[PDB]
């Protein structure tokens, strides 16, 4: 907390409004899962892309010419 | 060569470049995404900043043991790299630049010691069999302070039990699209802050020292934030940048072998009108 | 009808190489592979059924429209041969005056058809 | 007379290695051309290194060829391009630039080019 | 033996082009490159040196049922040089079975033949 | 003769989804062979679930073939493929195992092989 006559202002590393503090944590564990689900999307998707160049490279390459 | 291994390698080269392309668009809507990320973080660190340079450099108290320059015996290195291949030089240089620097000035692997991020950093100490103590991988294309605040408070209680007496930050600071700089970046001890132009006083509650033992570990903490996600906005660009570049070449491939192609067919359109014309003169 | 079709499927063609990757940019391009997958839809046909000119154009209009818009891609199909019965049923003002005058008729009379239509349509 | 039994194992395992290397470097030419030299693995960017340097060390100064550059041109016995080759082959010389292995002659000469060089 | 061979080789090529660059492949694949690789190591051969069908079909057993699997690749051509000659001291009995049977031997004696034979060869 | 007015409009349909079903299969090939089976989606796998069972099935013991296994071989009327397809289509035979579809002929065969094996 640091307050001024004029401006309150307060900083949190992480915050709610239900003041339930087991909705804060409630809250703070199910966001695990949304991000372990995000990283192993994230991770699908490049893996797939490089497959797909790899494939195009690998048949661009054996057309030697 | 044969006119259809001309043809095929055409087909696969144009292949190759709508791959590329594809690629170059998904990097510029994550680079957006990223920007809009990055310039959601200002308040609370222009915020932090302000408050941990009005209180730390009024009324002294310089004798917190995260402010005073205590001598070094063994030193940290953060290391910020990608956990994704495809983005040119960029873990590279941070990567030949950490490895000069250490090698220049310690000489002796119980000098110092090395928290990496991404699986490719991680890879390359590990192929020089350096001392790595912390690592954390697979984070997500666009990280929050959950997933790095566990690693950020470990480094700073291992700097504060003494294991190290320094440690730097390594990483790419994103310029523009063009342009990304490795920035070497001492984290703590705070041996300078940029004192705010309003310098104010304010009561404590607690005390002085009560107060600062909570607030500076969350100042690194977010100074590490900040650093993570302008490496995260640069490597994007970055790799926005390869896919491009990597599009070009394969125009200017197809360029050329379009050429090539020309010049067979019209060999064999006259190889074959010639052998036709003799065949019927023969008789 | 038929110029905003052109540009629809001349749009989706270039695009359609980038569909398989998901979000580009969910402005503009998304609704453009929508777009451009509903007229590939609707342009496909069965053998030995001609069709007669004023129900294609009836059709086309729709899918110009936006009115296709919130009908799955599965169901095209479906709806295109349904609506042709619908038209047949309650809509032969309009057919009799697009084959009389070989002009499209007042906005609103089909618009309204196509949403009474709408309303009977029941996606699976 | 490539053989083991004409020129010696020595020169036919040198010659060899040179071989495959330069064949190593010809099939990764499409991807060096395309996505670059930042997507290939450590040991392929090593044959890379070392490739152009055999490639630009096959290169030498003729005495004829005077007349164009004015250069004197060297002559050089077998057992020293066997040696030198050998020597680039094992890593010896991968600190030095590539632009000093240009029709050189010997080996010794490559360093003394790149010490010129200011190297 | 020869469709073992075949298929490890063929498995080898179709994987080898996934491996040019790029991320690095997962653990069964490593180990199926390294299988390959030690295969096409195998097939190697010298001028003018002929080799009886009776140490093909052994080196072949050895190479696919996993006993090279510790050697290192560099070593594969001397083990198997080695190899001939601790047949020609020491397998002559199986030798003699595989030329008058036309039949590989019991799986027991091949297996303890190798395994003295590995306990004797030294790596590089 | 893939066309309705010949073989009529269930063996038309059967056919065309036999068709879309394995080609959606083979587009997953590499996929599964370097990323792994797990990477897959829910959607994915029961693709790749039914194509296995319905090129398995597309398999058949020959009359001339019995003396390769002994088997005695099977004529299956048109009728009894359409009608066999379609309920593999329709995820009738999903609990079964892989092998039971392979080198049978009719549907039932199939049950039969299950049952031999304890299913």
């Amino acid at each position: 907390l640091e307050v001024r006559p004029d401006k309150v202002t307060i900083l949190a590393q992480a915050a709610e409004r239900a003041e339930d503090i087991d909705v804060l944590r409630a809250k703070a564990a199910k966001e695990r899962a949304e991000r372990r689900l995000q990283s192993q999307q994230d991770d699908i998707d490049f893996k797939r892309a490089e497959l797909a160049l790899k494939r195009a490279m690998n048949r661009l390459s054996v057309a030697e010419m | 060569a044969s006119l259809r291994d001309i043809k095929t390698r055409i087909n696969a080269t144009k292949k190759t470049s709508q791959i590329t392309k594809a690629m170059e668009m998904v990097s510029t809507s994550k680079l957006n995404r990223a920007e809009q990320n990055a310039k959601s973080f200002v308040p609370y660190m222009e915020k932090i900043q302000e408050v941990v340079a009005n209180v730390a450099l009024g009324a002294g108290g310089a004798s917190h043991p995260m402010l005073v320059s205590r001598p070094v015996k063994k030193t940290g290195y953060l290391v910020i790299t990608s956990d994704r291949g495809l983005a040119g030089a960029y873990n590279s240089n941070v990567l030949r630049l950490v490895y000069q620097t250490i090698q220049k000035r310690h000489a002796s692997p119980d000098e110092y010691a090395i928290i990496v991020i991404g699986r490719v950093g991680l890879s390359f100490f590990r192929k020089r069999n350096m001392p790595v103590i912390l690592d954390i991988t697979r984070l997500p294309d666009q990280p929050s302070f959950a997933d790095i605040k566990e690693i950020a408070r470990k480094t700073v209680g291992l700097f504060a039990d003494g294991t190290f007496d320094e440690l730097y930050m390594y990483y790419n600071h994103y310029v523009s699209a063009i342009q990304q700089e490795v920035t070497e970046r001492k984290l703590l001890p705070l041996t300078d802050l940029a004192e705010n132009k309003q310098r104010t006083v304010y009561e404590f509650e607690p005390s002085q020292e009560e107060i600062l033992d909570v607030l500076l570990p969350q100042y690194a903490e977010s100074l590490i934030y900040g650093a993570l996600l302008d490496a995260k906005a640069s490597e994007h660009a970055a790799r926005m940048t390869a896919m491009k570049n990597a599009t070009d070449n394969a125009n200017e491939l197809i360029r050329t072998l379009t050429l090539s192609y020309n010049r067979a067919r019209q060999a064999a359109i006259t190889q074959e009108i010639t052998e036709i014309v003799a065949g019927a003169n023969a008789l | 009808v038929a110029g905003t079709l052109r540009l629809d499927l001349a749009a989706y063609r270039e695009l359609e190489a980038f569909a398989q990757f998901g979000s580009d940019l969910d402005k503009a391009t998304q609704a453009k592979l929508a777009r451009g997958a509903r007229t590939v839809e609707v342009l496909k046909q069965d053998l030995h059924q001609p069709i007669p000119v004023e129900k294609q154009v009836l059709i086309i209009y729709a899918l110009t429209r936006g009115f296709l818009d919130d009908i799955p891609v599965e169901d095209v199909r479906r709806f295109e041969k349904e609506f042709y019965l619908f038209l047949d049923q309650n809509g032969q003002h309009l057919l009799e005056h697009i084959r009389t005058t070989k002009d499209l008729p007042n906005e609103d009379d089909l618009n309204k058809a196509i949403e009474a239509f709408k309303k009977t349509f029941v996606v699976s | 007379a490539l053989a083991p039994e004409i020129v010696g194992e020595e020169h036919y395992q040198v010659a060899r290695k040179v071989q495959q290397t330069l064949q190593r470097y010809k099939e990764l030419q499409d991807i060096i051309a395309i996505l670059g030299m930042d997507e290939l693995s450590d040991e392929d960017k090593l044959v890379v290194h070392r490739a152009r340097r055999i490639q630009f060390f096959l290169s030498q100064n003729f005495h004829v060829a005077e007349q164009f550059t004015g250069q004197p041109g060297s002559y050089v016995p077998v057992k020293e391009t066997v040696r030198g080759f050998k020597e680039i082959l094992e890593g010896k010389y991968d600190h030095l630039p590539e632009d000093a292995f240009r029709l050189v002659g010997r080996i010794e000469e490559v360093v003394e080019k790149a010490k010129a060089m200011g190297v």
